[PDB]
Protein backbone atom coordinates (compact mmCIF):
# COMPACT_ATOMS: atom_id res chain seq x y z
CA UNK A 1 0.00 0.00 0.00
CA UNK A 2 3.04 2.01 0.87
CA UNK A 3 5.21 1.75 -2.07
CA UNK A 4 5.32 5.38 -3.27
CA UNK A 5 6.04 7.15 0.48
CA UNK A 6 9.66 7.25 0.84
CA UNK A 7 11.04 5.00 3.68
CA UNK A 8 12.39 8.22 5.66
CA UNK A 9 8.94 9.58 5.27
CA UNK A 10 7.31 6.19 6.42
CA UNK A 11 9.09 6.33 9.90
CA UNK A 12 8.44 9.77 10.42
CA UNK A 13 4.46 9.34 9.82
CA UNK A 14 5.04 6.29 12.33
CA UNK A 15 6.42 8.16 15.11
CA UNK A 16 3.74 10.66 14.72
CA UNK A 17 0.98 7.94 14.86
CA UNK A 18 2.40 6.93 17.62
CA UNK A 19 2.60 10.63 19.48
CA UNK A 20 -1.59 10.51 17.89
CA UNK A 21 -2.56 7.14 19.38
CA UNK A 22 -3.15 5.72 15.59
CA UNK A 23 -1.95 2.14 16.00
CA UNK A 24 -2.79 1.24 13.21
CA UNK A 25 -1.80 3.41 11.13
CA UNK A 26 1.87 3.17 12.77
CA UNK A 27 1.46 -0.48 11.94
CA UNK A 28 0.65 0.21 8.37
CA UNK A 29 3.84 2.98 7.93
CA UNK A 30 6.41 0.14 9.51
CA UNK A 31 5.07 -2.07 7.42
CA UNK A 32 5.48 -0.27 4.32
CA UNK A 33 9.07 0.88 5.67
CA UNK A 34 9.92 -3.28 5.92
CA UNK A 35 9.13 -3.57 2.86
CA UNK A 36 11.37 -1.01 1.40
CA UNK A 37 14.07 -3.72 2.07
CA UNK A 38 16.21 -2.65 4.03
CA UNK A 39 17.29 -3.70 7.57
CA UNK A 40 15.84 -1.88 10.53
CA UNK A 41 18.06 0.14 12.95
CA UNK A 42 17.33 -0.30 17.27
CA UNK A 43 14.56 2.56 16.60
CA UNK A 44 12.83 1.70 13.63
CA UNK A 45 12.79 -2.14 15.17
CA UNK A 46 10.79 -0.59 18.55
CA UNK A 47 8.91 1.15 16.03
CA UNK A 48 7.40 -2.04 14.14
CA UNK A 49 7.26 -3.67 17.77
CA UNK A 50 5.09 -1.28 19.40
CA UNK A 51 2.86 -0.67 16.76
CA UNK A 52 2.15 -4.11 16.36
CA UNK A 53 2.01 -4.96 20.00
CA UNK A 54 -0.45 -2.31 20.40
CA UNK A 55 -2.54 -3.52 17.37
CA UNK A 56 -3.30 -7.02 18.83
CA UNK A 57 -3.45 -6.12 22.38
CA UNK A 58 -6.66 -4.27 21.48
CA UNK A 59 -7.24 -7.49 19.61
CA UNK A 60 -6.51 -9.62 22.19
CA UNK A 61 -8.10 -7.73 24.80
CA UNK A 62 -11.63 -7.73 22.50
CA UNK A 63 -11.46 -11.51 21.88
CA UNK A 64 -11.31 -12.04 25.99
CA UNK A 65 -14.04 -9.81 26.61
CA UNK A 66 -16.38 -11.84 23.67
CA UNK A 67 -14.67 -15.33 24.47
CA UNK A 68 -16.28 -14.33 27.89
CA UNK A 69 -19.54 -13.65 27.33
CA UNK A 70 -19.33 -16.73 24.78
CA UNK A 71 -18.69 -19.28 27.55
CA UNK A 72 -21.18 -17.66 29.89
CA UNK A 73 -23.78 -18.15 27.20
CA UNK A 74 -22.68 -21.51 27.11
CA UNK A 75 -28.77 -16.94 18.60
CA UNK A 76 -25.12 -17.49 17.11
CA UNK A 77 -24.11 -13.94 17.23
CA UNK A 78 -21.29 -14.17 19.73
CA UNK A 79 -19.76 -16.71 18.36
CA UNK A 80 -20.24 -15.53 15.19
CA UNK A 81 -18.66 -12.25 16.14
CA UNK A 82 -15.72 -13.52 18.11
CA UNK A 83 -14.88 -15.36 15.28
CA UNK A 84 -14.62 -12.25 13.17
CA UNK A 85 -12.29 -10.85 15.84
CA UNK A 86 -10.43 -13.69 16.48
CA UNK A 87 -9.73 -13.80 12.16
CA UNK A 88 -9.01 -10.05 11.93
CA UNK A 89 -6.29 -11.35 15.00
CA UNK A 90 -5.30 -14.25 13.24
CA UNK A 91 -4.07 -11.98 9.89
CA UNK A 92 -2.58 -9.53 12.11
CA UNK A 93 -0.57 -11.98 13.35
CA UNK A 94 0.31 -13.31 10.14
CA UNK A 95 1.31 -10.15 8.77
CA UNK A 96 3.84 -10.09 11.28
CA UNK A 97 5.03 -13.24 10.89
CA UNK A 98 5.46 -12.94 7.19
CA UNK A 99 7.41 -9.44 7.73
CA UNK A 100 9.68 -11.51 9.64
CA UNK A 101 9.98 -14.63 7.41
CA UNK A 102 10.41 -11.90 4.24
CA UNK A 103 13.15 -11.32 5.19
CA UNK A 104 13.76 -9.52 8.38
CA UNK A 105 15.31 -12.51 10.70
CA UNK A 106 17.27 -13.75 7.42
CA UNK A 107 19.35 -10.72 7.22
CA UNK A 108 19.44 -9.99 11.35
CA UNK A 109 23.06 -10.71 11.92
CA UNK A 110 24.02 -8.90 15.07
CA UNK A 111 22.68 -10.06 18.57
CA UNK A 112 20.46 -7.54 18.83
CA UNK A 113 18.20 -7.46 15.51
CA UNK A 114 18.28 -11.41 15.61
CA UNK A 115 17.19 -11.66 19.76
CA UNK A 116 14.77 -9.15 18.97
CA UNK A 117 13.13 -10.45 15.73
CA UNK A 118 12.87 -13.93 17.38
CA UNK A 119 11.28 -12.40 20.60
CA UNK A 120 8.93 -11.26 17.94
CA UNK A 121 8.11 -14.55 16.17
CA UNK A 122 7.43 -16.07 19.87
CA UNK A 123 4.82 -13.51 20.77
CA UNK A 124 3.34 -13.64 17.28
CA UNK A 125 2.73 -17.49 17.76
CA UNK A 126 2.02 -17.46 21.78
CA UNK A 127 -0.82 -15.01 20.29
CA UNK A 128 -1.87 -17.63 17.11
CA UNK A 129 -1.40 -20.08 20.17
CA UNK A 130 -4.18 -18.03 22.30
CA UNK A 131 -7.03 -18.37 20.37
CA UNK A 132 -5.82 -22.09 18.20
CA UNK A 133 -8.42 -24.97 19.15
CA UNK A 134 -7.59 -27.12 16.30
CA UNK A 135 -5.79 -29.38 14.52
CA UNK A 136 -2.77 -27.44 14.70
CA UNK A 137 -2.50 -25.99 17.71
CA UNK A 138 0.64 -27.76 18.60
CA UNK A 139 2.09 -26.75 16.09
CA UNK A 140 1.79 -23.19 16.92
CA UNK A 141 2.79 -23.80 20.44
CA UNK A 142 6.02 -25.30 18.98
CA UNK A 143 6.19 -22.66 16.75
CA UNK A 144 6.43 -19.99 19.07
CA UNK A 145 8.92 -22.71 21.33
CA UNK A 146 11.40 -22.77 19.06
CA UNK A 147 11.37 -19.09 18.32
CA UNK A 148 11.79 -17.96 21.56
CA UNK A 149 14.10 -20.87 22.49
CA UNK A 150 16.51 -20.05 19.58
CA UNK A 151 16.36 -16.14 21.00
CA UNK A 152 17.44 -17.62 24.23
CA UNK A 153 20.05 -19.54 23.14
CA UNK A 154 21.54 -16.63 21.13
CA UNK A 155 20.92 -14.09 24.33
CA UNK A 156 22.84 -16.18 26.71
CA UNK A 157 25.97 -16.57 24.29
CA UNK A 158 25.78 -12.68 23.64
CA UNK A 159 24.19 -10.45 25.70
CA UNK A 160 25.02 -10.12 29.37
CA UNK A 161 21.99 -10.95 32.12
CA UNK A 162 20.98 -7.54 32.09
CA UNK A 163 20.34 -6.54 28.48
CA UNK A 164 17.24 -5.25 28.60
CA UNK A 165 16.03 -7.89 25.56
CA UNK A 166 17.48 -10.77 27.06
CA UNK A 167 15.33 -9.65 30.46
CA UNK A 168 12.15 -8.83 27.99
CA UNK A 169 12.66 -11.83 25.98
CA UNK A 170 13.25 -14.11 29.72
CA UNK A 171 9.74 -12.42 30.59
CA UNK A 172 8.00 -13.13 27.69
CA UNK A 173 8.98 -17.16 27.36
CA UNK A 174 7.90 -17.59 31.01
CA UNK A 175 4.60 -16.24 30.45
CA UNK A 176 4.43 -18.51 27.29
CA UNK A 177 5.53 -21.64 29.81
CA UNK A 178 2.95 -20.33 32.48
CA UNK A 179 -0.09 -19.57 30.24
CA UNK A 180 0.36 -21.38 26.82
CA UNK A 181 2.52 -24.64 27.72
CA UNK A 182 0.80 -25.98 30.86
CA UNK A 183 4.53 -25.86 32.49
CA UNK A 184 4.37 -23.15 35.14
CA UNK A 185 7.49 -25.17 36.77
CA UNK A 186 9.45 -23.98 34.38
CA UNK A 187 7.98 -20.46 34.17
CA UNK A 188 8.62 -19.95 37.43
CA UNK A 189 12.27 -21.50 37.45
CA UNK A 190 12.98 -19.15 34.17
CA UNK A 191 11.82 -15.78 36.11
CA UNK A 192 13.78 -16.65 38.94
CA UNK A 193 16.77 -17.60 37.62
CA UNK A 194 16.86 -14.51 34.97
CA UNK A 195 16.06 -12.39 37.94
CA UNK A 196 18.77 -13.47 39.74
CA UNK A 197 21.66 -13.13 37.13
CA UNK A 198 20.66 -9.60 36.28
CA UNK A 199 20.69 -8.58 40.08
CA UNK A 200 24.53 -9.85 40.22
CA UNK A 201 25.50 -8.18 36.94
CA UNK A 202 23.39 -4.67 38.02
CA UNK A 203 27.00 -3.53 39.62
CA UNK A 204 28.62 -3.30 35.93
CA UNK A 205 25.82 -0.74 34.99
CA UNK A 206 25.21 3.15 34.78
CA UNK A 207 22.56 5.00 36.38
CA UNK A 208 20.16 4.61 32.77
CA UNK A 209 21.04 1.08 32.05
CA UNK A 210 20.44 -0.01 35.84
CA UNK A 211 17.20 1.90 35.46
CA UNK A 212 16.24 0.19 32.17
CA UNK A 213 17.11 -3.58 33.92
CA UNK A 214 15.45 -2.73 36.62
CA UNK A 215 12.36 -2.26 35.75
CA UNK A 216 12.00 -5.50 33.59
CA UNK A 217 13.35 -6.65 36.54
CA UNK A 218 10.09 -5.48 38.34
CA UNK A 219 7.61 -7.52 35.89
CA UNK A 220 9.44 -10.74 36.86
CA UNK A 221 9.24 -9.86 40.49
CA UNK A 222 5.29 -9.14 39.91
CA UNK A 223 4.89 -12.57 37.98
CA UNK A 224 6.70 -14.92 40.83
CA UNK A 225 4.21 -12.97 43.28
CA UNK A 226 1.36 -13.96 41.13
CA UNK A 227 2.59 -17.47 40.75
CA UNK A 228 3.68 -18.56 44.07
CA UNK B 1 -2.85 -12.35 33.81
CA UNK B 2 0.57 -12.56 33.87
CA UNK B 3 2.69 -9.54 32.90
CA UNK B 4 4.96 -9.42 29.48
CA UNK B 5 7.01 -7.45 28.25
CA UNK B 6 5.23 -3.53 27.89
CA UNK B 7 6.75 0.15 27.94
CA UNK C 1 -21.48 -3.87 3.71
CA UNK C 2 -24.41 -5.23 6.01
CA UNK C 3 -27.32 -5.99 3.53
CA UNK C 4 -26.89 -9.45 4.34
CA UNK C 5 -26.96 -9.55 8.16
CA UNK C 6 -30.65 -9.48 9.48
CA UNK C 7 -31.47 -6.08 11.62
CA UNK C 8 -31.86 -7.70 15.11
CA UNK C 9 -28.43 -9.36 14.46
CA UNK C 10 -26.35 -6.03 13.47
CA UNK C 11 -28.49 -4.76 16.80
CA UNK C 12 -26.89 -7.47 19.14
CA UNK C 13 -23.57 -7.21 17.57
CA UNK C 14 -23.47 -3.38 17.95
CA UNK C 15 -24.05 -4.28 21.96
CA UNK C 16 -21.21 -6.70 21.59
CA UNK C 17 -19.01 -4.33 20.01
CA UNK C 18 -19.90 -1.88 22.25
CA UNK C 19 -19.11 -4.31 25.32
CA UNK C 20 -15.68 -5.27 23.72
CA UNK C 21 -14.96 -1.72 22.71
CA UNK C 22 -15.01 -2.16 18.96
CA UNK C 23 -16.80 1.77 17.82
CA UNK C 24 -15.48 1.04 14.61
CA UNK C 25 -17.39 -2.27 14.41
CA UNK C 26 -20.31 -1.02 16.49
CA UNK C 27 -20.59 2.03 14.39
CA UNK C 28 -20.37 -0.53 11.06
CA UNK C 29 -23.71 -2.02 13.03
CA UNK C 30 -25.18 0.37 13.72
CA UNK C 31 -25.01 1.92 10.06
CA UNK C 32 -26.24 -1.56 8.64
CA UNK C 33 -29.47 -1.24 11.25
CA UNK C 34 -30.35 2.11 9.52
CA UNK C 35 -30.01 1.38 6.07
CA UNK C 36 -32.33 -1.70 7.01
CA UNK C 37 -34.94 1.33 6.68
CA UNK C 38 -37.17 1.12 10.10
CA UNK C 39 -37.52 3.76 12.45
CA UNK C 40 -34.87 3.57 15.62
CA UNK C 41 -35.98 2.48 19.00
CA UNK C 42 -34.63 4.99 22.16
CA UNK C 43 -31.96 1.83 22.71
CA UNK C 44 -31.33 1.84 19.54
CA UNK C 45 -30.60 5.48 18.49
CA UNK C 46 -28.37 5.61 21.51
CA UNK C 47 -26.64 3.00 19.97
CA UNK C 48 -26.08 4.91 17.04
CA UNK C 49 -24.77 7.92 18.93
CA UNK C 50 -22.59 6.20 20.94
CA UNK C 51 -20.57 4.28 17.97
CA UNK C 52 -19.98 7.25 16.37
CA UNK C 53 -19.40 9.62 19.15
CA UNK C 54 -16.45 7.40 20.20
CA UNK C 55 -15.13 6.95 16.46
CA UNK C 56 -14.89 10.60 15.47
CA UNK C 57 -14.00 11.63 19.31
CA UNK C 58 -10.78 9.48 18.70
CA UNK C 59 -10.16 10.96 15.50
CA UNK C 60 -10.64 14.50 17.24
CA UNK C 61 -8.52 13.77 19.89
CA UNK C 62 -5.68 12.35 17.16
CA UNK C 63 -6.23 15.64 15.07
CA UNK C 64 -5.64 18.02 17.93
CA UNK C 65 -2.57 16.04 18.63
CA UNK C 66 -1.39 16.70 15.42
CA UNK C 67 -2.20 20.37 14.36
CA UNK C 68 -0.79 21.30 17.75
CA UNK C 69 2.57 19.31 16.58
CA UNK C 70 2.33 21.32 12.95
CA UNK C 71 1.71 24.89 15.04
CA UNK C 72 4.52 24.29 16.56
CA UNK C 73 7.01 23.53 13.55
CA UNK C 74 5.36 26.43 11.67
CA UNK C 75 9.04 18.16 5.55
CA UNK C 76 5.20 17.81 4.55
CA UNK C 77 4.80 14.95 6.63
CA UNK C 78 3.41 16.23 9.78
CA UNK C 79 0.80 18.66 7.20
CA UNK C 80 0.37 15.70 4.91
CA UNK C 81 -0.85 13.48 8.18
CA UNK C 82 -2.79 15.80 9.40
CA UNK C 83 -4.67 16.20 6.33
CA UNK C 84 -4.90 12.29 6.51
CA UNK C 85 -6.43 12.11 9.67
CA UNK C 86 -8.74 15.43 8.79
CA UNK C 87 -9.83 13.44 5.80
CA UNK C 88 -11.25 10.48 7.96
CA UNK C 89 -12.86 12.16 10.08
CA UNK C 90 -14.84 14.41 7.72
CA UNK C 91 -15.92 11.60 5.65
CA UNK C 92 -16.95 9.94 9.30
CA UNK C 93 -18.83 13.09 9.96
CA UNK C 94 -20.51 12.65 6.42
CA UNK C 95 -21.29 9.25 6.66
CA UNK C 96 -23.86 10.06 9.29
CA UNK C 97 -24.90 13.26 8.36
CA UNK C 98 -25.94 11.15 5.70
CA UNK C 99 -27.67 8.37 7.70
CA UNK C 100 -29.55 11.55 9.35
CA UNK C 101 -30.64 12.78 5.92
CA UNK C 102 -31.64 9.84 4.48
CA UNK C 103 -33.86 9.38 6.11
CA UNK C 104 -33.47 9.36 9.70
CA UNK C 105 -34.64 13.01 10.50
CA UNK C 106 -37.65 13.10 7.76
CA UNK C 107 -39.18 9.74 9.48
CA UNK C 108 -39.08 11.10 12.96
CA UNK C 109 -41.94 12.98 14.15
CA UNK C 110 -41.95 12.35 18.49
CA UNK C 111 -40.03 15.09 20.27
CA UNK C 112 -37.82 12.90 21.48
CA UNK C 113 -36.39 10.88 18.22
CA UNK C 114 -36.30 14.04 16.20
CA UNK C 115 -34.59 16.34 18.88
CA UNK C 116 -32.27 13.27 19.06
CA UNK C 117 -31.30 13.42 15.49
CA UNK C 118 -31.45 17.08 15.37
CA UNK C 119 -28.72 17.44 17.89
CA UNK C 120 -26.77 14.65 16.26
CA UNK C 121 -26.75 16.76 13.31
CA UNK C 122 -25.50 20.26 15.01
CA UNK C 123 -22.92 18.04 16.90
CA UNK C 124 -21.58 16.27 13.29
CA UNK C 125 -21.58 19.79 12.15
CA UNK C 126 -19.55 21.06 15.04
CA UNK C 127 -17.15 18.34 14.41
CA UNK C 128 -16.88 19.36 10.64
CA UNK C 129 -16.54 22.77 11.79
CA UNK C 130 -13.56 22.43 14.00
CA UNK C 131 -11.52 21.14 11.11
CA UNK C 132 -12.98 23.78 8.41
CA UNK C 133 -10.54 26.31 7.21
CA UNK C 134 -11.88 27.37 4.01
CA UNK C 135 -14.96 28.81 1.31
CA UNK C 136 -17.70 27.02 2.98
CA UNK C 137 -16.69 27.45 6.81
CA UNK C 138 -19.26 29.92 7.40
CA UNK C 139 -21.84 27.77 5.70
CA UNK C 140 -20.29 24.76 8.31
CA UNK C 141 -21.14 26.65 11.16
CA UNK C 142 -24.51 27.99 10.17
CA UNK C 143 -25.45 24.30 9.28
CA UNK C 144 -24.57 23.37 13.06
CA UNK C 145 -26.40 26.65 14.44
CA UNK C 146 -29.69 25.45 12.30
CA UNK C 147 -29.53 21.95 13.43
CA UNK C 148 -29.00 23.16 16.79
CA UNK C 149 -31.66 25.91 16.97
CA UNK C 150 -34.31 23.57 15.52
CA UNK C 151 -33.88 20.62 17.99
CA UNK C 152 -33.57 23.63 20.87
CA UNK C 153 -37.06 25.30 19.26
CA UNK C 154 -39.19 21.57 19.62
CA UNK C 155 -37.24 20.79 22.64
CA UNK C 156 -38.79 24.02 24.14
CA UNK C 157 -42.13 23.47 23.09
CA UNK C 158 -42.48 19.82 24.01
CA UNK C 159 -40.67 18.69 26.81
CA UNK C 160 -39.97 19.86 30.53
CA UNK C 161 -36.79 21.19 31.20
CA UNK C 162 -34.97 18.26 32.91
CA UNK C 163 -35.59 16.06 30.33
CA UNK C 164 -31.91 14.72 29.45
CA UNK C 165 -31.92 15.21 25.79
CA UNK C 166 -33.37 18.74 26.22
CA UNK C 167 -30.40 19.08 28.70
CA UNK C 168 -27.57 17.57 26.63
CA UNK C 169 -28.49 19.77 23.14
CA UNK C 170 -28.72 22.57 25.51
CA UNK C 171 -25.03 21.60 26.98
CA UNK C 172 -23.72 21.10 23.25
CA UNK C 173 -24.99 24.25 22.04
CA UNK C 174 -23.65 26.36 24.65
CA UNK C 175 -20.22 24.58 24.03
CA UNK C 176 -20.89 25.51 19.95
CA UNK C 177 -21.77 29.07 20.89
CA UNK C 178 -18.25 29.30 22.82
CA UNK C 179 -15.87 27.15 21.14
CA UNK C 180 -17.12 27.57 17.54
CA UNK C 181 -19.42 30.62 17.04
CA UNK C 182 -17.09 32.92 19.11
CA UNK C 183 -19.88 34.01 21.64
CA UNK C 184 -19.02 33.19 24.70
CA UNK C 185 -21.89 35.03 26.66
CA UNK C 186 -24.35 33.45 24.54
CA UNK C 187 -22.77 30.05 25.53
CA UNK C 188 -23.02 31.55 28.64
CA UNK C 189 -26.13 32.69 29.33
CA UNK C 190 -27.70 29.42 27.61
CA UNK C 191 -25.37 27.40 30.18
CA UNK C 192 -26.73 29.29 33.22
CA UNK C 193 -30.77 29.41 32.29
CA UNK C 194 -30.66 25.76 31.30
CA UNK C 195 -29.47 24.98 34.18
CA UNK C 196 -31.82 27.37 36.27
CA UNK C 197 -34.77 26.34 34.62
CA UNK C 198 -34.04 22.47 35.09
CA UNK C 199 -33.01 23.54 38.67
CA UNK C 200 -36.52 24.24 39.23
CA UNK C 201 -38.18 21.20 37.34
CA UNK C 202 -36.30 18.66 40.03
CA UNK C 203 -39.33 18.58 42.66
CA UNK C 204 -41.46 16.59 39.77
CA UNK C 205 -38.72 14.16 39.23
CA UNK C 206 -38.43 9.91 40.51
CA UNK C 207 -35.18 9.15 42.50
CA UNK C 208 -33.53 8.00 39.14
CA UNK C 209 -35.15 10.71 36.33
CA UNK C 210 -33.10 13.04 39.19
CA UNK C 211 -29.85 10.72 39.18
CA UNK C 212 -30.03 11.32 35.02
CA UNK C 213 -30.63 14.95 35.31
CA UNK C 214 -28.35 16.35 37.69
CA UNK C 215 -25.41 14.50 36.47
CA UNK C 216 -26.19 16.36 33.03
CA UNK C 217 -26.29 19.60 35.03
CA UNK C 218 -23.18 19.05 36.51
CA UNK C 219 -21.65 19.45 33.12
CA UNK C 220 -23.49 22.65 32.52
CA UNK C 221 -22.14 23.63 36.19
CA UNK C 222 -18.68 22.52 35.28
CA UNK C 223 -18.46 24.67 31.87
CA UNK C 224 -19.64 27.41 33.97
CA UNK C 225 -16.76 27.05 36.17
CA UNK C 226 -14.55 27.01 33.61
CA UNK C 227 -15.84 29.97 31.56
CA UNK C 228 -16.65 32.79 34.44
CA UNK D 1 -11.49 22.31 26.69
CA UNK D 2 -15.14 22.38 27.99
CA UNK D 3 -17.50 19.17 28.34
CA UNK D 4 -19.67 18.09 25.52
CA UNK D 5 -22.41 15.84 26.52
CA UNK D 6 -20.79 12.67 27.37
CA UNK D 7 -21.93 9.18 29.48
C1 LIG E 1 -22.31 -11.68 12.37
C2 LIG E 1 -21.14 -11.78 11.37
C3 LIG E 1 -21.31 -12.52 10.21
C4 LIG E 1 -20.25 -12.63 9.28
C5 LIG E 1 -19.07 -12.01 9.51
N1 LIG E 1 -17.96 -12.14 8.52
C6 LIG E 1 -17.27 -13.26 8.34
C7 LIG E 1 -16.30 -13.03 7.34
N2 LIG E 1 -16.44 -11.76 6.93
C8 LIG E 1 -17.47 -11.18 7.66
C9 LIG E 1 -17.96 -9.66 7.46
C10 LIG E 1 -17.56 -8.66 8.33
C11 LIG E 1 -17.99 -7.33 8.14
C12 LIG E 1 -18.83 -7.01 7.06
C13 LIG E 1 -19.24 -8.02 6.16
C14 LIG E 1 -18.82 -9.32 6.35
C15 LIG E 1 -18.90 -11.28 10.67
C16 LIG E 1 -19.94 -11.16 11.61
O1 LIG E 1 -19.73 -10.43 12.71
C1 LIG F 1 10.74 -6.77 23.87
C2 LIG F 1 11.49 -5.56 24.47
C3 LIG F 1 11.38 -4.31 23.88
C4 LIG F 1 12.09 -3.23 24.46
C5 LIG F 1 12.85 -3.41 25.57
N1 LIG F 1 13.57 -2.31 26.21
C6 LIG F 1 13.34 -1.88 27.43
C7 LIG F 1 14.24 -0.81 27.70
N2 LIG F 1 15.00 -0.63 26.61
C8 LIG F 1 14.58 -1.55 25.67
C9 LIG F 1 15.19 -1.72 24.22
C10 LIG F 1 15.43 -0.61 23.46
C11 LIG F 1 15.98 -0.77 22.18
C12 LIG F 1 16.29 -2.06 21.69
C13 LIG F 1 16.05 -3.20 22.49
C14 LIG F 1 15.51 -3.04 23.74
C15 LIG F 1 12.97 -4.66 26.15
C16 LIG F 1 12.26 -5.74 25.58
O1 LIG F 1 12.38 -6.94 26.15
C1 LIG G 1 11.27 -18.25 43.81
C2 LIG G 1 10.65 -16.97 44.39
C3 LIG G 1 9.28 -16.84 44.45
C4 LIG G 1 8.73 -15.66 45.01
C5 LIG G 1 9.52 -14.67 45.47
N1 LIG G 1 8.82 -13.49 46.01
C6 LIG G 1 7.51 -13.41 45.83
C7 LIG G 1 7.04 -12.23 46.43
N2 LIG G 1 8.08 -11.61 46.97
C8 LIG G 1 9.21 -12.37 46.73
C9 LIG G 1 10.61 -11.82 47.30
C10 LIG G 1 10.58 -10.47 47.79
C11 LIG G 1 11.71 -9.89 48.31
C12 LIG G 1 12.90 -10.64 48.35
C13 LIG G 1 12.94 -11.96 47.87
C14 LIG G 1 11.77 -12.55 47.35
C15 LIG G 1 10.89 -14.80 45.39
C16 LIG G 1 11.46 -15.97 44.85
O1 LIG G 1 12.78 -16.10 44.79
C1 LIG H 1 2.12 10.98 3.93
C2 LIG H 1 0.75 10.68 3.29
C3 LIG H 1 0.61 10.82 1.92
C4 LIG H 1 -0.64 10.56 1.31
C5 LIG H 1 -1.70 10.17 2.05
N1 LIG H 1 -3.01 9.91 1.40
C6 LIG H 1 -3.79 10.87 0.91
C7 LIG H 1 -4.95 10.26 0.36
N2 LIG H 1 -4.83 8.94 0.54
C8 LIG H 1 -3.63 8.69 1.19
C9 LIG H 1 -3.12 7.22 1.59
C10 LIG H 1 -3.26 6.74 2.88
C11 LIG H 1 -2.81 5.44 3.21
C12 LIG H 1 -2.22 4.62 2.23
C13 LIG H 1 -2.08 5.11 0.90
C14 LIG H 1 -2.52 6.37 0.58
C15 LIG H 1 -1.56 10.05 3.43
C16 LIG H 1 -0.32 10.30 4.05
O1 LIG H 1 -0.23 10.16 5.38
C1 LIG I 1 -27.08 13.55 23.66
C2 LIG I 1 -27.60 12.78 24.89
C3 LIG I 1 -27.57 11.40 24.91
C4 LIG I 1 -28.06 10.72 26.07
C5 LIG I 1 -28.55 11.42 27.11
N1 LIG I 1 -29.05 10.76 28.33
C6 LIG I 1 -28.52 10.92 29.52
C7 LIG I 1 -29.27 10.13 30.44
N2 LIG I 1 -30.25 9.52 29.75
C8 LIG I 1 -30.12 9.91 28.43
C9 LIG I 1 -31.05 9.44 27.24
C10 LIG I 1 -31.40 8.12 27.14
C11 LIG I 1 -32.23 7.73 26.09
C12 LIG I 1 -32.72 8.68 25.16
C13 LIG I 1 -32.36 10.03 25.28
C14 LIG I 1 -31.54 10.43 26.31
C15 LIG I 1 -28.60 12.80 27.08
C16 LIG I 1 -28.11 13.47 25.95
O1 LIG I 1 -28.16 14.80 25.93
C1 LIG J 1 -23.65 32.73 35.90
C2 LIG J 1 -22.85 31.82 36.83
C3 LIG J 1 -21.49 31.65 36.63
C4 LIG J 1 -20.76 30.82 37.50
C5 LIG J 1 -21.37 30.18 38.53
N1 LIG J 1 -20.49 29.34 39.37
C6 LIG J 1 -19.26 29.11 38.95
C7 LIG J 1 -18.60 28.29 39.88
N2 LIG J 1 -19.46 28.05 40.86
C8 LIG J 1 -20.66 28.68 40.58
C9 LIG J 1 -21.85 28.52 41.63
C10 LIG J 1 -21.63 27.53 42.66
C11 LIG J 1 -22.58 27.31 43.62
C12 LIG J 1 -23.77 28.06 43.60
C13 LIG J 1 -23.99 29.03 42.60
C14 LIG J 1 -23.01 29.26 41.62
C15 LIG J 1 -22.73 30.34 38.72
C16 LIG J 1 -23.47 31.18 37.86
O1 LIG J 1 -24.77 31.34 38.05
MG1 LIG K 1 22.49 -7.96 8.24
MG1 LIG L 1 -42.16 8.27 12.31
Amino acid sequence: AMGSMERASLIQKAKLAEQAERYEDMAAFMKGAVEKGEELSCEERNLLSVAYKNVVGGQRAAWRVLSSIEQKSNGPEVREYREKVETELQGVCDTVLGLLDSHLIKEAGDAESRVFYLKMKGDYYRYLAEVATGDDKKRIIDSARSAYQEAMDISKKEMPPTNPIRLGLALNFSVFHYEIANSPEEAISLAKTTFDEAMADLHTLSEDSYKDSTLIMQLLRDNLTLWT
Amino acid sequence: RPSSWRQ
